[PDB]
């Protein structure tokens, strides 16, 4: 029994030396004997790799003293409708050195607003994990044409981050103590939070009693929507995947059911002003 | 295409500790909360004749310890998370950690809470023979 999160895209024929796997399952198999490892004298460490983990799989389930839970029911949800921000993100796939994994290209939010970032991936090496630029391209099909030239438009992640707080800053300061993200199929887009969202207690900000929304790895501080200038992370959001309420087919199927005002022009903040105005439908309407 | 490197007995904590602000915060209070330590780390096979200091370049449990692949017990390794290491890299990977037989359950939490002499090489509380 083996799980997809945190698998090897390398494209290297063999495991690790078990001074540098993270786990047993990565240890070559030349090492493994009598249910465990051994070392071998004379077979060295390998002190020049570089090996893309897949961040695909992660699992939120948890249920931690003080912790507040990611995901919330649909009655918390309706409670907290003017913190609902429609999310949605294209990818693009790992190539040439690495192969099997998805990395976020373009980020679209009900707002309105889509911002495109370099691919990015988790690069482990002899010394650490290399948080990095990678070799991508975007998936071949006509659907998928529109992601051509936003290979090498995309913004460093340190930029897009910022950018992120900054948009739901400004769009929810004077609506809520906190964000909603409504998604459609989370899997991605919850591989897509890990590159801009922390997680904690529930902590105030840093000027004011508000709940903090907004974290700052420049001085490891706390902020509210209000006081949030310059702060790269978003500090735990909430969020809910809509496709679980009892739909069958496409996002788009089911958001034409009820609105005819939102054409698909086939990009992330079309479906994430789709996925946003579909529950809105669904909850409040009639 | 690919390979995995992790079994689904880990996924909920190693997503977890992923996201925290405070990755070492977050393990310590998983598991005070009744969550399973870290598992499939790299433990080795051994002649128990070893010196037993703490970080060694070959396998060195004594009868009081056990040897582990020094990446598997680190828990920025295990989340592919930064290290909160000047440089940021690691003092672990590529190294085998000893770790006494009594704590060999959870590693990770282990190599988190404890320090190593920097005078004889092994760890305070469980061999160091400065104190
Ligand atoms: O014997 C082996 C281990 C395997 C591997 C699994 C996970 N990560 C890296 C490599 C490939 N060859
Ligand atoms: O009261 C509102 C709702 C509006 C909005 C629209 C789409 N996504 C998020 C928010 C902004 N102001
Ligand atoms: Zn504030
Ligand atoms: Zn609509
Ligand atoms: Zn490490
Ligand atoms: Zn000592």
């Amino acid at each position: 029994n083996v799980t997809g999160l945190f698998k090897d895209c390398s494209k290297v024929i063999t495991g690790l030396h078990p001074t540098q796997a993270p786990t047993h399952l990565s240890v070559d198999t030349k090492f493994k004997t009598e249910g465990l490892c051994v070392d071998i004298p004379g077979i060295p460490k390998d002190m020049t790799y570089r090996r893309l983990i897949s961040m695909m799989g992660f699992k939120m389930n948890y249920q931690v003293n003080g912790y507040p839970n990611m995901f919330i029911t649909r009655e918390e949800a309706i409670r907290h409708v003017r913190a609902w921000i429609g999310f949605d993100v294209e990818g693009c796939h790992a190539t040439r050195e690495a192969v099997g994994t998805n990395l976020p290209l373009q980020l679209g939010f009900s707002t309105g607003v889509n911002l495109v970032a370099v691919p990015t991936g988790y690069v482990d090496t002899p010394n650490n994990t290399d948080f990095s630029r990678v070799s991508a391209k975007p998936p071949p099909g006509d659907q998928f044409k529109h992601l051509i030239p936003l290979m090498y438009k995309g913004l460093p992640w340190n930029v897009v981050r910022i950018k992120i707080v900054q948009m739901l800053s400004d769009t929810l300061k004077n609506l809520s103590d906190r964000v909603v993200f409504v998604l459609w199929a989370h899997g991605f887009e919850l591989t897509s939070m890990k590159y801009f969202v922390k997680i904690g207690p529930e902590r105030t900000c840093c000027l004011c009693d508000r709940r903090a929304t907004c974290f700052s790895t420049a001085s490891d501080t706390y902020a509210c929507w209000h006081h949030s200038i310059g702060f790269d992370y978003v500090y735990n959001p909430f969020m809910i995947d809509v496709q679980q309420w009892g739909f069958t087919g496409n996002l788009q199927s089911n958001h034409d059911l009820y609105c005819q005002v939102h054409g698909n022009a086939h990009v992330a903040s079309c479906d994430a002003i789709m996925t946003r105005c579909l529950a809105v439908h669904e909850c409040f309407v009639k | 295409a690919g390979n995995a490197t992790e079994v689904p007995a880990n996924s909920t904590v190693l997503s977890f500790c992923a996201f925290a602000v405070d990755a070492a915060k977050a393990y310590k209070d998983y598991l005070a909360s009744g969550g399973q330590p870290i598992t499939n780390c790299v433990k080795m096979l051994c002649t128990h004749t070893g010196t037993g200091q703490a970080i060694t370049v070959t396998p060195e449990a004594n009868m009081d310890q056990e040897s582990f692949g020094g990446a598997s017990c680190c828990l920025y390794c295990r989340c592919h998370i930064d290290h909160p290491n000047p440089k940021g890299f690691c003092d672990l990977k590529g190294k085998y950690v000893q770790i006494p037989t009594t704590c060999a359950n959870d590693p990770v939490g282990f190599t988190l809470k404890n320090t190593v002499c920097t005078v004889c090489g092994m760890w305070k509380g469980y061999g160091c023979s400065c104190d």
